[PDB]
C-alpha cells in the first residue's frame, strides 16, 4: 500500500509555467506565484494521491456542508483520514441527518467522529452557544474537543441582486458570510488558552471580486475575507489561529452558484479547468498535509486553487457570450424542429401523424400470490445432503399460513415498507384499498360501462399508474408510526387527555330539574346534603345540591406521549367483509384478530375453514392463541365508562376477557372442538403461543392449532406504561428534534424507551405430513421454542437472562464426543 | 438472524445482546461468525401484546427471500454493545445468498421470555423421497392458483 | 483539578520549541551489554508527533514525574512562607 | 387600556427594527442551535462489518466485478477500520465461502483474502484518505431537438488523482 | 433630493458623491468584534453601497453620470485592533469590477 | 375552554375558579343494587398471619 | 390578561432582536432623517457685502 514517489511532480512543473493549482507567497508588491511553495504543496498532493492523508487527532469544525455542497466533500475527506469533525446545518430534518448518517457508515474510518448539530450561521447567538458547546467539558454538557481546523463555508446563494437592490436578503448573506463568520474565529480564540495548537483556519476566498455580475454583496464579503492575512499580524491571535486562504475556482458543483454547468465545457476549452466537487475536495483537503500545516503556523498562506482562470480577460463577457450562444442554438434548433413538424403534419395531414408516436403500453399492477417457490427435487437433494428417512413428519410443526394487521397494513405492505423502505406498484395500491383510497367499482360509471380501480372520494376512475403518483405521499402520512390520531380513538386527544377532580362545593348550586328515580338516587348517595322536591305538574323532581357535597369537576392535563404506531387511518373492516352486526357489538381488537385469521387461513391456502375437517376430525383443529391484555377498549367500558353511566353495551365482560377473542373465531369461522387455550405473556406472549402450539401439536391433543398474538392501543393503557417511564416521551423527542418516524430507536446509543403500537398477528401452524398432505405452502419449519423465569428479584419490569437456558449444557471432558450427533 | 425483541429500552437492548452473545459462546460459534440484528419494532412499534407475531412474520419472510432488513435508524450503535463480538446490527437491508435459520428472542413482563426458531423449509423437503416431494408440488400448485 | 489523563501540544513556534526539550531527554538503563547507551526516554515523541499524552488511571497527581514536583513546590512553599516570618 | 398602550409602544419599538432590516433578514436571524440536538456518529466498530459483509454478497452477486472502482473505493474505506475482530470476520466467511457454488464465488473469495492480507498489515496502522474515483470533466451538449443537458462524464486521459496532479502540473500560463 | 419641489423633493440631480461616513470604532480585536463594530460596518458598507444603488435607481438620465468617490485605505488590518474597518474599507473595491 | 375562568390570587400565587354557567359537571349519585351476596374470604382474613 | 400576554409574545420577539445585535447596534439604527429639518443655505449677495 506504500508504495514511493521518487519523482515529485515539482520536477514536472514546465519552466516559467504556473501550474493549475499553486500556492501564491506576498511580497511588497503584492502576492505572486512562487515555485517553491507550491512545488512543495503539489508534492503533498501527489503523495496524498498514491499514498494518502491523516488527520488522526485533527479537531476540525466544518460549516455549511449540506448534502451537494463542497463542504460535504471535504467531510468524506476528513472522516476518512480519521478527523473529529463538528458539522452544521443550516436546516435540520431527517432526510439531512441520515445522509450524514449514511456518509459515515460509508466512510467512518477508524477513529473518526462525526457531529452533525442544528446551527444557523446567522445568529450573533448561535455562534456564541456552539463554540461553547464544542469548549466546554463533557461535565458542563460540552465536548473538550479543541479545534485545530475550522472549515466556515456556508453562504447564501443570492442572486439577481443588484447594486440597486440590495435587499434584506442580501444583509443577512454578508452577515452569514462576513460579519458572523469572523465573530465565529473571534469566539475561538477566546475559547482557547494554550499557544500549542493553533486552529488552521480556510477560507473559501474568490477570484471574481464582482467581476462576475448581479451577485448582490457577495462580492465584498469574500474579499473582506483577505484582510485577515494583514491582521495575522497586526494583532495578538497570531498564535491562536493561523489562516490558510483557498481560492476555489470554478466548481461544477450543485448549489452556491452552479447555475452555470453548462459553459464549462465551453469555458474548459480554452486550455483553463474546472473542478468537479471530488476534485476541489481534494484540493483543499491538500491543504491539511502535516507540512503545509507548519508552513502556516508562521506565514498565512495564500493558496491559489482557480485553475488558471485569472488568465481570461473580461471572463463576464466571454461566460456570458458562450451561454448567449449555447441558448441561440437550443432555441434555433427548438423552433425550426417544430416548423418542421407542423409543416409534414399539414402536408402528409394530422391523420398519419399519430401512426408515427408508438402506442405506448401503459402498466397494470399483479398482484399474485405467489406461494414461496419449490426447487425441484433432486436440487433439493443438494441444499440437503442425506436427511432423508430421518425425520418422523408427524412430529414436525411447521407454519402454513401468517397475516398481520400491522400499522404498516398486511404481512406484504409490511414486509415491503420494511425491506425497500418503499411500496411497490401492487404494494401500494393494496395499502391504498385498506386504506379506503381505492374501491374497485363495476358496472356504470356515469353512462360508460366500467370495471376497474376508482378513487373512493370522488368517485372517478384512475389508472394503476396514478395510485402511486396520486397517493404515496398520504399513505405515507397516514400508516406507520405517527403522531396519534383522536379519530381514531373516539376522541382520545394526548393533548387533551381528560381528568375528573374531586372537589368540595362551598355553595348550594342552584336548584336544577331531574328525572325521579335520578333524583331518588342522587338523594340515597348524598344524604341530607341535597335536597328533592317533586313538580306536582310533571312529578319528575327538582333537586338542589346543598353546601358541603362532594362534587367532580371535568379536567384536562397536556400529556407527553403524543406518539403511537396506529393501524393505518382509515382502516376499516367492511372492506374484508365484516358484517356490520359483529362490527357493531365486539371489541375492535376483535375486528383486527379476525381480519388476520381470515388472510392467515388465506396464505396457508385455505379458501374454507371447514376444508380442515376433510382430513382430520373436528376436535383436532385449535386455537392456542391469545392477547397480552385484550379488551382495553371494553375494561374501559365496564370500569370508567359506567361509572360514569355512559350509554353502555350491556354484556361488554364478555369482550373484556382475553379468550374472547379466540372465542369470536370459533365462533364465525372454524366452528371447531379442538384444543383452546389462551396464553398471556404480555410482551412475549406471541412467542410463548407458539410453544403451547407445538406441546399441543406433538402431543397429538391437535392437529392444526391457530397460534398468534393481538393487543389494542387505548388511552388508559398508554398513561400508565408513561407513568412507569417505559415509553418514551414525545415532548422530550421534539427538544431533540427527533421527527415521529424516528424515535423508536433500537440498540441506539440514544435510545429512551419503546414506541407502543396496536394490530394482531397470527400463524397457522400444523403437523408436517397433514401439511403436505393437504398440500399447504410450508412456509417454515418451527425447530426450537421455550420460555424461562429469569430469577428472584424485587422489580417485575427488569428483565433478566433467563431464556439463556436453552442453550446450557454439559462441557466437562471432550475425550470422547457424544456419537449422538453424528 | 436474530430477531431481537430490541424495544429500543435502556435494559432490554443490552439484556438481549447480552443473552445472545452468551449462548452464541457456550454454542461455541465459529468466531468472527455473528449473528445479525433486526429490529422491527423500529419500523412498526412495540406491539405490546402481539410484537412475537410480527418478529415471526419477519423472521418467516426473511427465510424466504434471503433478505435482511435492517434498522433505519440506527443512528449510532451504543457504544456498550462492542463487547458482544457474536452480534452484528445491520442498518441496511443486504439480500444474501440464502439463510439456514432465524432465532426469535422476545422479552416479558414478570421474566417470561421466550425463543423461537426458524429453520428453513427447504431442510424439511430433504427428508422425503422424490415422489411425495413432487406429488406435494401438484397440490400446492393447484392450491395457489385457487387461492389466487 | 487532578485529571486522569494530559495531551501535551506541540503547536506553533513555541510548539516545537518545547517538544525538542521532551526529546533532548535522554536517559542511561545499563542493560546487559553495559554500555552507556545514551537512549531516549519518549520513543513517542519525535520530529512528527504534534502532540503527546499522559495517562493516569488513578490521576494525573499520582503519577510519579507529576506528583513529585507537586510535592516539593507545596512543601517549599510552606517553607518559605514559614521563613518570611 | 395600560397594557394595550404598552404594547403599542413595544409595537412601535419593533417595528422599527423590521423596517431598516426587512423581513428575510429577520425571519434568517432565529437562533437555530441547541445542544440537545446534537448527533455523534461513533459506531464504526459495527459498520466496518456492516460492509465487509455488504460487499460480500455484492461481489458474488456480481453487481461489483473487481476491475470497478468503487470496490476498491470501499476496500480502502473497510482498512480504514480494520479491527482484529474484523480480520476474524472477514477471514470466517472467506474460509466458508462456497466455491462449488458458483464462478463470482471464487471472485470473492480471492479479493476476500486479498483485503484480509491486506487489512492484516494496515493493522495498527494510521487511517488514510486515499481518493480512487474516477475523475470526471464537464461535457455539456444541445440535443438535435434542441434540449440543452449538462453531462458531467469521465475523463479519458485523466482517470486517476496520480494523474490529476500530473495535469495540474502543466498548468496554464503555458496552457 | 430627487423628487419635485412641488412635492417637497429638491429637483436636484447628484453629479458627484463623497460618502465619507464613519465611526471611530477602537480596541475592538478580531474576537471582540461587538454591537459597535456591526454598526460601523453597516454606516461605511453595507448601507454606502445601498446609497448608490438608491441614486441610480432615481436616475433616469445616462448622460448625467453620478462620480462617486470612493475613501480607500492602503491598510487593510495591517494596522493592529480597530474591528471591521479593514473588511469595510476594502469591500469597497469590488465596485471597479462591478 | 371559555366555559370557565380563571385568576390569580397576587398575594397567593395559587388562582381562583369560577365555573360559568354552561359547563358540564359530574354530579355523583348511588343506586340501589342487587347482588348483596358473594362467598368472601373468611372475614379477618390477613397475609401478615402466614 | 389578553393583551398583557400578546405584549409578552411581542417582547420575546423584540428582545431577539437586541440579543442578536446586541445594544449600540440598537440605538445607532435609530432612523433620524426629517426633510422638515432641511437648511439651504443661499444668501451669498449679503454675505459677500
Ligand atoms: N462552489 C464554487 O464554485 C465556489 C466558488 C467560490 C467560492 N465558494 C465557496 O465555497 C463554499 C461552498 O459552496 P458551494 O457553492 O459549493 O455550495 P453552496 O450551495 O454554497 O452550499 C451552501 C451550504 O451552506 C449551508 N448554509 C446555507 N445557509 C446557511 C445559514 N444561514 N447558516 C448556516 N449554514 C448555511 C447549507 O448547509 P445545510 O443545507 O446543512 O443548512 C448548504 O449546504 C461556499 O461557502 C463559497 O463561499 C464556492
Amino acid at each position: 500500500d506504500k508504495t514511493s514517489i521518487i519523482q515529485p511532480v515539482s520536477s514536472t512543473i514546465p519552466s516559467q509555467t504556473i501550474p493549475f493549482l499553486h500556492i501564491q507567497k506576498k511580497t511588497k508588491d503584492g502576492w505572486e506565484y512562487n515555485k517553491k511553495l507550491s512545488s512543495l504543496y503539489l508534492d503533498g498532493l501527489e503523495s496524498a494521491a498514491i499514498n494518502g492523508l491523516t488527520f488522526k487527532d485533527k479537531y476540525v469544525l466544518v460549516t455549511g456542508a449540506g448534502a451537494g455542497s463542497i463542504g460535504a466533500e471535504i467531510l468524506q475527506g476528513l472522516i476518512s483520514g480519521g478527523a473529529k469533525v463538528i458539522v452544521t446545518t443550516s436546516r435540520f430534518s431527517k432526510k439531512v441527518t441520515e445522509y450524514y448518517q449514511n456518509m459515515y457508515a460509508r466512510y467512518g474510518a477508524a477513529g473518526s467522529t462525526l457531529i452533525v448539530v442544528p446551527f444557523n450561521q446567522g445568529s450573533k447567538q448561535d455562534v456564541d452557544a456552539l463554540v461553547q458547546y464544542i469548549y466546554d467539558e463533557p461535565k458542563k454538557g460540552g465536548l473538550g474537543w479543541d479545534l485545530d481546523a475550522i472549515i466556515p463555508f456556508a453562504a447564501i446563494p443570492e442572486n439577481g441582486n443588484g447594486l440597486d437592490n440590495i435587499d434584506s436578503k442580501s444583509e443577512f448573506a454578508h452577515r452569514i458570510m462576513l460579519t458572523n463568520l469572523l465573530r465565529l474565529l473571534g469566539a475561538v480564540k477566546s475559547k482557547k488558552t494554550t499557544d500549542t495548537r493553533p486552529a488552521q483556519c480556510i477560507l473559501p476566498l474568490s477570484p471574481n471580486h464582482g467581476t462576475f455580475g448581479f451577485d448582490g454583496l457577495y462580492s465584498e464579503s469574500k474579499i473582506s475575507l483577505e484582510t485577515l492575512f494583514n491582521r495575522w499580524y497586526s494583532e495578538d491571535w497570531g498564535s491562536k489561529l493561523t489562516v490558510c486562504g483557498a481560492v476555489i475556482g470554478w466548481t461544477r458543483g450543485t448549489g452556491l452558484m452552479s447555475a452555470n454547468n453548462i459553459i464549462a465545457e465551453g469555458i474548459e476549452k480554452l486550455g483553463v479547468r474546472t473542478f468537479s466537487q471530488k476534485e476541489m475536495a481534494f484540493n483543499i483537503l491538500g491543504l491539511l498535509t502535516p507540512e503545509i500545516v507548519q508552513l502556516c503556523q508562521e506565514e498565512p498562506v495564500m493558496a491559489d486553487l482557480n485553475g488558471g482562470l485569472q488568465f481570461i480577460d473580461n471572463l463576464k463577457d466571454f461566460t456570458s457570450k458562450l451561454r448567449t450562444d449555447l441558448l441561440e442554438t437550443a432555441d434555433i434548433r427548438r423552433a425550426v424542429s417544430i416548423e418542421s413538424a407542423i409543416e409534414q403534419k399539414v402536408v402528409n395531414g394530422d391523420n398519419v401523424d399519430a401512426n408515427y408516436s408508438k402506442v405506448m403500453v401503459e402498466p397494470r399492477a399483479n398482484m399474485k400470490f405467489d406461494f414461496p417457490t419449490l426447487k425441484s427435487y433432486d436440487e433439493i437433494k443438494q441444499i440437503a445432503p442425506e436427511l432423508e428417512g430421518m425425520l418422523d413428519l408427524e412430529n414436525v410443526v411447521v407454519v402454513t399460513g401468517f397475516a398481520e394487521v400491522g400499522p404498516w397494513g398486511n404481512s406484504r405492505t409490511r414486509w415491503e415498507m420494511e425491506a425497500y423502505g418503499e411500496f411497490s406498484l401492487e404494494g401500494a395500491i393494496e395499502m391504498a384499498w385498506i386504506m379506503g383510497f381505492i374501491k374497485y367499482h363495476n358496472g356504470n360509471l356515469k353512462g360508460k360501462p366500467y370495471s376497474g380501480w376508482v378513487d373512493a372520494k370522488t368517485q372517478t376512475p384512475i389508472d394503476e399508474k396514478d395510485i402511486k403518483s396520486k397517493y404515496e405521499e398520504e399513505i405515507l402520512e397516514h400508516s406507520g408510526i405517527r403522531l396519534i390520531e383522536p379519530e381514531l380513538f373516539n376522541g382520545y386527544d394526548p393533548k387533551k387527555k381528560q381528568m375528573i377532580q374531586e372537589v368540595v362545593v362551598q355553595h348550594d348550586l342552584e336548584p336544577f330539574e331531574c328525572s325521579k328515580e335520578t333524583a331518588e338516587q342522587y338523594k340515597h348517595e348524598h344524604g341530607e346534603k341535597c335536597e328533592i322536591f317533586e313538580i306536582e305538574e310533571s312529578g319528575e323532581y327538582t333537586v338542589r345540591i346543598l353546601k358541603g357535597a362532594t362534587l367532580y369537576v371535568p379536567k384536562a392535563l397536556r400529556f407527553d406521549r403524543l406518539v403511537a404506531g396506529q393501524i393505518p387511518t382509515g382502516w376499516d373492516a367492511r372492506t374484508y367483509g365484516i358484517p356490520e352486526d359483529t362490527i357493531s357489538q365486539v371489541d375492535p381488537i376483535t375486528l383486527y384478530v379476525l381480519v388476520a385469521t381470515v388472510e392467515a387461513l388465506l396464505s396457508a391456502g385455505i379458501t374454507d375453514p371447514y376444508e380442515f375437517y376433510k382430513y382430520v376430525h373436528v376436535s383436532e383443529v385449535g386455537n392456542c392463541s391469545g392477547s397480552g391484555m385484550g379488551g382495553v377498549s371494553a375494561l374501559r367500558g365496564m370500569f370508567k365508562d359506567r361509572y360514569a353511566d355512559k350509554p353502555v353495551q350491556n354484556d361488554i365482560l364478555q369482550e373484556s376477557f382475553i379468550n374472547t377473542m379466540s372465542a369470536w373465531v370459533n365462533m364465525l369461522l372454524l366452528s371447531s372442538s379442538g384444543p383452546i387455550k389462551t396464553p398471556v405473556g404480555a410482551c412475549a406472549t406471541a412467542v410463548e403461543s407458539v410453544d403451547i402450539g407445538i406441546e399441543t401439536i406433538l402431543s397429538g391433543k391437535a392437529k392444526v392449532v391457530l397460534v398468534g398474538g393481538y393487543d389494542d392501543f387505548q388511552e388508559e393503557g398508554s398513561y400508565e406504561f408513561a407513568n412507569m417511564n417505559a415509553t418514551s416521551n414525545s415532548i422530550e423527542e421534539f427538544k431533540h428534534g427527533r421527527t415521529p418516524k424516528e424515535m423508536s430507536r433500537p440498540t441506539t446509543t440514544t435510545r429512551n424507551g419503546f414506541m407502543e403500537a396496536q394490530g394482531s398477528g397470527i400463524q397457522v401452524i400444523m403437523t408436517a405430513d397433514l401439511a403436505l398432505k393437504m398440500g399447504v405452502p410450508i412456509h417454515a419449519v418451527l425447530a426450537m421454542t421455550a420460555t424461562a423465569t429469569d430469577k428472584i428479584g424485587r422489580s417485575v419490569p427488569a428483565p433478566g437472562k433467563g431464556i439463556l437456558t436453552t442453550a446450557r449444557e454439559h462441557h466437562g471432558n471432550l475425550k470422547y464426543p457424544s456419537p449422538l450427533l453424528n | 438472524v436474530a430477531s431481537f425483541h430490541g424495544t429500543s429500552t435502556v435494559a432490554n437492548d443490552k439484556n438481549e445482546s447480552a443473552t445472545i452473545n452468551n449462548m452464541m459462546k457456550h454454542l461455541g460459534r465459529s468466531e468472527g461468525n455473528p449473528v445479525f440484528g433486526v429490529f422491527q419494532k423500529y419500523l412498526t412499534g412495540h406491539p405490546k401484546g402481539a410484537a412475537g407475531a410480527w418478529m415471526l412474520n419477519g423472521a418467516i419472510q426473511i427465510l424466504e427471500s434471503g433478505l435482511v432488513p435492517g434498522n433505519r435508524n440506527a443512528d449510532n450503535v451504543d457504544k456498550l454493545l462492542e463487547q458482544y463480538e457474536y452480534v452484528l446490527y445491520p442498518s441496511r437491508s443486504i439480500q444474501t445468498d440464502g439463510i439456514k435459520a432465524v432465532s426469535v428472542t422476545s422479552f416479558g413482563f414478570g421474566q417470561k421470555g421466550a425463543q423461537a426458531v426458524v429453520v428453513h423449509p427447504d431442510y424439511l423437503f430433504a427428508v422425503l423421497d422424490r415422489s411425495t416431494y413432487e406429488e406435494y408440488a401438484t397440490k400446492v400448485s393447484a392450491r395457489n392458483k385457487k387461492t389466487y | 483539578n487532578n485529571p486522569n489523563e494530559l495531551t501535551i501540544h506541540f503547536g506553533g513556534a513555541k510548539g516545537r520549541a518545547i517538544r525538542d526539550n521532551y526529546i533532548g531527554m535522554m536517559f542511561e538503563t545499563i542493560g546487559e551489554d553495559g554500555a552507556l547507551k545514551s537512549e531516549k526516554i519518549f520513543k513517542d515523541i519525535d520530529e512528527t508527533t504534534t502532540s503527546y499524552t499522559f495517562v493516569s488511571p488513578t490521576g494525573l497527581l499520582s503519577a510519579t514525574q507529576f506528583t513529585q514536583p507537586a510535592l516539593t513546590l507545596m512543601e517549599k512553599a510552606a517553607y518559605e512562607d514559614i521563613k518570611s516570618k | 387600556i395600560k397594557e394595550k398602550e404598552a404594547s403599542a409602544v413595544l409595537q412601535k419599538e419593533l417595528d422599527l427594527w423590521e423596517a431598516e432590516h426587512g423581513e428575510f433578514y429577520a425571519k434568517g436571524i432565529q437562533p437555530t442551535f441547541s445542544a440537545l440536538k446534537s448527533r455523534t456518529y461513533d459506531s464504526y466498530w459495527n459498520w466496518a462489518r456492516q460492509d465487509v459483509l455488504s460487499m460480500y454478497f455484492d461481489i458474488i452477486f456480481g453487481k461489483l466485478t473487481s476491475v470497478d472502482r468503487e470496490t476498491i473505493n470501499q476496500c480502502i474505506q473497510i482498512m480504514n477500520r480494520a479491527n482484529p475482530t474484523l480480520i476474524k470476520f472477514m477471514q470466517y466467511h472467506i474460509d466458508h465461502c462456497p466455491e462449488y457454488k458458483g464462478e463470482t464465488y471464487k471472485l470473492a473469495k480471492r479479493l476476500g483474502q486479498q483485503l484480509i492480507d491486506n487489512c492484516k498489515q494496515v493493522l495498527t496502522e494510521d487511517p488514510v484518505y486515499k481518493d480512487v474515483s474516477r475523475i470526471t470533466g464537464p461535457k455539456t451538449k444541445v440535443s438535435a431537438k434542441g434540449n440543452i443537458e449538462y453531462e458531467e462524464t469521465q475523463k479519458d486521459s485523466v482517470r486517476k488523482f496520480e494523474q490529476y496532479v500530473y495535469e495540474m502540473a502543466q498548468g496554464g500560463a503555458m496552457t
